[PDB]
């Protein structure tokens, strides 16, 4: 028996956002946490663009992925995202754990489109670890650019990891597990280490035992 | 092994 739940909390700190530069973009969901927006790391393909953050709160436009200071999770397609101390901060509400196995998780999906905001929460799917443990695997159909959007327990109420990549028939899909100690990593500076200027130049990636493409 | 494409 798991307590019936409302992820509206939730969808209230889902963020899109989109690297733009010179006329190409890349569009993806991210997760909104104090100062920190947590994302995949292949949201930075290109160098030196323009990040539009779309959140409940309001619409934000930053200046050069580059000059942007982020903590790369090790193996992992995650990234936290240090906001400009301008921006105004999100709610530390959001609970992040390492994901269990046999403990079945939800897509929670914002849909920004309507001019009533819609908190959607996908069907139950159990998760498996994929060969090193770089993705796991849900069976929650996801479109494409829905990476980032956040796989939630529907135990604890928990954000369990962030869609990442499928396959090309779209029949598995992969999401990265969020590690161990990740809210350790987000209330204590001395474990962040932050990088500037950090984009995914190359084309292919192999990530997690399989050959993972941008496109 | 099976190829992916990011999303």
């Amino acid at each position: 028996s798991h307590m019936p739940r409302d992820y509206t909390p939730i969808c209230d700190n889902i963020v899109k956002l989109t690297l733009t530069s010179d006329g190409k973009s890349i569009t993806l969901y991210g997760l909104q946490y104090g100062n920190y927006i947590i994302t995949n790391r292949h949201l930075f393909r290109l160098n030196n663009g323009t990040l539009t953050i779309e959140s409940k709160n309001g619409t934000y436009t930053i200046a050069d992925s580059k000059t942007l200071e982020v903590h790369l999770i090790e193996g992992k397609d995650l990234v936290i995202l240090k906001m400009p101390d301008s921006v105004p901060a999100a709610d530390t509400t959001l609970k992040f754990k390492k994901p269990v196995e046999n403990e079945e998780v939800v897509l929670v999906s914002r849909d920004f489109s309507t001019p009533e905001p819609k908190c959607l929460v996908s069907e139950s799917s159990k998760i498996t670890p994929d060969n090193d443990g770089t993705f796991w695997k849900h069976s929650i159909p996801t479109k494409d650019g829905e990476a980032g959007l956040p796989l939630v327990s529907t135990k604890d109420g928990t954000v369990v990891g962030l869609h990442s990549a499928s396959n090309f028939n779209n029949t598995n899909f992969y999401f990265t597990a969020i590690p161990e100690n990740f809210m350790e990593l987000l209330n204590d500076e001395s474990k962040r280490k932050w990088i500037k200027g950090w984009h995914l130049t190359s084309n292919s990636v192999e990530w997690g035992g399989h050959k993972v493409f941008m496109d | 092994t099976e190829n992916l494409y990011f999303q």
